[PDB]
RNA sequence: GGUUCUCCCCGAAAGCUAUUUAGGUAGCGCCUCGUGAAUUCAUCUCCGGGGGUAGAGCACUGUUUCGGCAAGGGGGUCACGACUUACCAACCCGAUGCAAACUGCGAAUACCGGAGAAUGUUAUCACGGGAGACACACGGCGGGUGCUAACGUCCGUCGUGAAGAGGGAAACAACCCAGACCGCCAGCUAAGGUCCCAAAGUCAUGGUUAAGUGGGAAACGAUGUGGGAAGGCCCAGACAGCCAGGAUGUUGGCUUAGAAGCAGCCAUCAUUUAAAGAAAGCGUAAUAGCUCACUGGUCGAGUCGGCCUGCGCGGAAGA
RNA sequence: UCCUCCUAAAGAGUAACGGAGGAGCACGAAGGUUGGCUAAUCCUGGUCGGACAUCAGGAGGUUAGUGCAAUGGCAUAAGCC
RNA sequence: GCUCAACGGAUAAAAGGUACUCCGGGGAUAACAGGCUGAUACCGCCCAAGAGUUCAUAUCGACGGCGGUGUUUGGCACCUCGAUGUCGGCUCAUCACAUCCUGGGGCUGAAGUAGGUCCCAAGGGUAUGGCUGUUCGCCAUUUAAAGUGGUACGCGAGCUG
RNA sequence: UGCCUGGCGGCCGUAGCGCGGUGGUCCCACCUGACCCCAUGCCGAACUCAGAAGUGAAACGCCGUAGCGCCGAUGGUAGUGUGGGGUCUCCCCAUGCGAGAGUAGGGAACUGCCAGGCAA
C-alpha cells in the first residue's frame, strides 16, 4: 500500500555545551536549548534562542534559585 | 472482546515483556487466579476463559476481572511483502507478567472456585495457579 | 506464645540475600522506638508454617535473637510473586 | 576480464553529507610517509556537572475494573401540573492495573571539564605527498519492522571474519580459547577432554536416573522414584476387604396431569437409633431394584490426601 | 525542500516505503519602551434570556492564552489593555 | 526576475513502443527449482457448553489453546543470468505411512449382514473410457481398492509439443 | 539584652493549606473627605492627594492543634557496568552501584542588616 510518514528534521544540536566548573571565555555558549529550561544568572546572558551565552571568562556553575527551583546558569570568576 | 475507546493513537510499537508484575495480592474478592508463565493474553482469550468460567459458578456470586489489552497487534495479510507501511490492527493483547492475578472471585465455598479456575486456565495460553486472600 | 527463633545477619545486599534465601531462609529486621534497626536473619521452614494463623498477623510475636527476647508485631511482608514463600518481613518493635 | 621478479615495516573501509545519484565521483571520518609542537592523549582514583533512559508511579494527557454518595438519564404511570421508580450513569472519595508520542520521582552506564601516581616506541594535534574505500556479513546487548518467524531487513556499540593462520564444537569464515619472524624428535597451559577409534582417570567420596534418559520438541495427563516442611484418622485400636442394617409417615410442595431418594425453584427440618444425606451416581414414561457412604463384629499395625523440589514416562508420524 | 514529538539505547548525532502532524504565510501593529491587570470550566441570584451573550458574588488555580501543527518555556509574565 | 517543488538547481527549450530488436554486465536483482522460517494449508492433542430419547467424551464437537509435517498459498533473496530446459501426456520407476483394499484387534447408540470411530501393520495390489492442452474436475460402467504425499510440483544427453 | 512591629535578603512546601485563639499606647491595615496633583476605555473600586474620628470587623503578624500537603530513614525489591552460564521471545551466578513506591518517624520553619515602640 502506501505510507504518509517519514518525515523529520534536521537534530537541532541542542544541550549543554559547556558543564561545571570548565572555564568558559566571556561570548561561550553554555546552554542551546529551545525555551528557558535553564534560566541565565550571574554574569551569563541570555539570547534570543534561549542560549545563555557566558559574559565573563570564569567557571560555570548550576543552581536552583526563588521558590520554583530552576536549575540556574552563573559564573564564578577565575 | 474487551477493546479499549478512542485510544490516543491507532497504533504503537511491539515493545518487550521484561520484569515482574504488580497484581499480586488479591483486593477485590477472596480467591484469585494468578499467572505464573510469561506470556500475553488476547482479548478474545479473556472473553472466551470468562465464558467457560462464570457458566461454573451459576450466575450468582461476583467476578472481577483484573486485565484490560489497551495494546493493538498489527498483521499483515496473505501474499503481502515486507515494508511499505505498517500492518492493520487485528486484535489486542495484555502484556502479562509472571504473578500477575487474572481473575478474582467471591460469593462461593472454596471448593466451587476451585473447580471453576481450572476450567477458565484450560483456555489461556500461560500457566495459571490458584491463590487466595491472605491478611496484610 | 508465638517464639521465632533468628540470628543477626553479617551480610547484607542483593548478593547477600539471594544466597541466603537459596537455603530455605530469608532475611528480616526489627525496627522501631528509638534504637538502631537490628538485622534479623531466621529460618523460612518454621516462619512459612506460622502466618497459616490469623493471630500471627494481629498479635504480639516473640522473635528469640542473641539470647535476647524482643516483642514485636507484623507490619509488612513481601510475598514472592509466583511461589508460596516469603522474601521480606518487617518488624514494629513493640 | 587480465595486469608478469624478490624481501622488510605499517596498515584500512564498506560510514556521514552531496550527487538525473545509488554498482560511479568529491569532501570529511579511517590508512601510510615526512615535518613541527605542548607531563598532548588513553587507562585508574577523587571532585564539579547536565539528564529523564531502564525501573517505578498515576501529580498532568489518555485507557480500564469494583464499591459508596450521586446530579442527569431511563422505562412506565397519571389528569396547565406531575405519583410509583426491576434500569444506564458525569465530578470527587477508597481500591486496582496499562502507555514510544504521560512524568509530582528516578538509576547503572555513557559524555564534558579540573587535580594526582604509574605505564604505554607521542600512542595527541596541525600541515604537506600518496591512497584505497563509500555492496558488508555474523554473535551479544538496546530496539523499529515482520508472525517478539527467517542464515530476513533497517539502526547504536563491541568483538570476529573481511584482511588471522592454530586448538576445540564430527565436518562448519563470522560460536569459545588464542594473534603464526624462522628453526628444534624440549617443557607448561587456556577452551575442550582422559574406555577404544584418538593423546590423556575403566581416579577417590556421597546421591539421582531404568528412560538408551544422556543422545531434539510444549500444553496436558499419570499410586515411576529420591529428598523436605507440615496435617487428618490411629495399638481407649487407623487404612483397603469379609459378614449384618443401609429404612419410616415425604403419592410432601410444582403449572394442582406424575416426577416419588436420585427433573427445575428450594429450604437442605425433625423422630424411631449402633447407624441412613427428604441423596453423589448406577434403574425408570415416574416408582420398583442392584450399591458404598454414616454403624457394629472380624482383623491387625500404620494409612490417606494436598505443597515446593531433582531425575524420569506419554503426547513424539516422511519420504 | 524545511519545522515538532517518538523510535533514539538519560551529552550531541543516528536509519527504514517506521508511527503521528504542519509549512512555501502574516503584522507598520500582532514590533520597541513605559504603566497597570490576571484567566479556563463550574455553582447561586437577576428583564426579555434558553445548555451557553451581558451584571454581581463564591470555589478553583493556569486544566486558559501564547496569529498558525507539535515540543520546550512563560506570573519578573513572552498572556491582556 | 526561477511551485530551477526531481527544492545543492545537468538545457532558456524535451513524450512514448519494441513480441523486429541489439551491445557491455548482474544471481549486486525477479520468474521454474533448490535453501532458511512456518503467517497460510493439512494432520494430531488439552478443557468441556451442547447435539445425540435421559447420558459431554458410540459419533460430532462451539468459544479458546497447544503442537507436528514441509504436501498448498505466502516471506527473504543465500547458489544459479561466461544458460540449472518447464505445464500436461507416454515408457520406466523408488521411498514414507498421515492405510484405499486385503490381515490382526478395542469400543459401539455392534441382534446378524451391513456399518461408524480408533490402534498395530507398507508384504502385495491399487481402473477402461466421453470432455478439456490440461494436473484437477463432471459423467457412464466396473472393481476388494480405484489411496495421500516426496523424489528439480521424479523422469525432454528417454520420446512428444 | 529580651518581647514586638516595619522595610530589604538566603532558603525555597520539616517552610504550604484548614480549624481555634489573640494583637492596636508604637507600627500596619480598614477607614475619613476629595474643589484641587493624578485618573476611571463608566465608577475615584484601582491609582493619587489632604488628614486621623472610629475599629482590629476584612487583611496581616504571632501561638496552639496533624485534620491534609510535605520531608524521610534501616532493611528488602526492581534495574544495571564487567566476566561466565542456562530447560536462552527470558533468567541466574561472582563483584560494584543502587532506586521508585511503602513503613517506623520527624514535622505548625531557621536566620542576617537597619529603623521605631516597650521593659530593663
Amino acid at each position: 500500500g502506501s505510507t504518509r510518514n517519514g518525515r523529520d528534521s534536521e537534530a537541532k544540536r541542542l544541550g549543554v555545551k559547556r558543564f561545571g566548573g570548565e572555564s568558559v571565555l566571556a561570548g561561550s555558549i553554555i546552554v542551546r536549548q529551545r525555551g528557558t529550561k535553564f534560566h541565565a544568572g550571574a554574569n551569563v546572558g541570555c539570547g534570543r534562542d534561549h542560549t545563555l551565552f557566558a559574559k565573563a571568562d570564569g567557571k560555570v556553575k548550576f543552581e536552583v534559585k526563588g521558590p520554583k527551583n530552576r536549575k540556574f546558569i552563573s559564573i564564578e570568576a577565575e | 472482546m474487551l477493546q479499549p475507546k478512542r485510544t490516543k493513537f491507532r497504533k504503537m510499537h511491539k515493545g518487550r515483556n521484561r520484569g515482574l508484575a504488580q497484581g499480586t495480592d488479591v483486593s477485590f474478592g477472596s480467591f484469585g487466579l494468578k499467572a505464573v508463565g510469561r506470556g500475553r493474553l488476547t482479548a478474545r482469550q479473556i472473553e472466551a476463559a470468562r465464558r467457560a468460567m462464570t457458566r461454573a459458578v451459576k450466575r450468582q456470586g461476583k467476578i472481577w476481572i483484573r486485565v484490560f489489552p489497551d495494546k493493538p497487534i498489527t498483521e499483515k495479510p496473505l501474499a503481502v511483502r515486507m515494508g511499505k507501511g505498517k500492518g492493520n490492527v487485528e486484535y489486542w493483547v495484555a502484556l502479562i507478567q509472571p504473578g500477575k492475578v487474572l481473575y478474582e472471585m467471591d460469593g462461593v465455598p472454596e471448593e466451587l472456585a476451585r473447580e471453576a479456575f481450572k476450567l477458565a486456565a484450560a483456555k489461556l495460553p500461560i500457566k495459571t495457579t490458584f491463590v487466595t486472600k491472605t491478611v496484610m | 506464645m508465638f517464639t521465632i527463633n533468628a540470628e543477626v545477619r553479617k551480610e547484607q545486599g542483593k548478593g547477600a540475600s539471594r544466597r541466603l534465601r537459596a537455603a530455605n531462609k530469608f532475611p528480616a529486621i526489627i525496627y522501631g522506638g528509638k534504637e538502631a534497626p537490628l538485622a534479623i536473619e531466621l529460618d523460612h521452614d518454621k516462619v512459612m508454617n506460622m502466618q497459616a494463623k490469623a493471630e500471627f498477623y494481629s498479635e504480639v510475636l516473640t522473635i528469640v535473637v542473641d539470647g535476647k527476647e524482643i516483642k514485636v508485631k507484623a507490619q509488612d511482608v513481601q510475598r514472592h510473586p509466583y511461589k508460596p514463600k516469603l522474601q521480606h518481613i518487617d518488624f514494629v518493635r513493640a
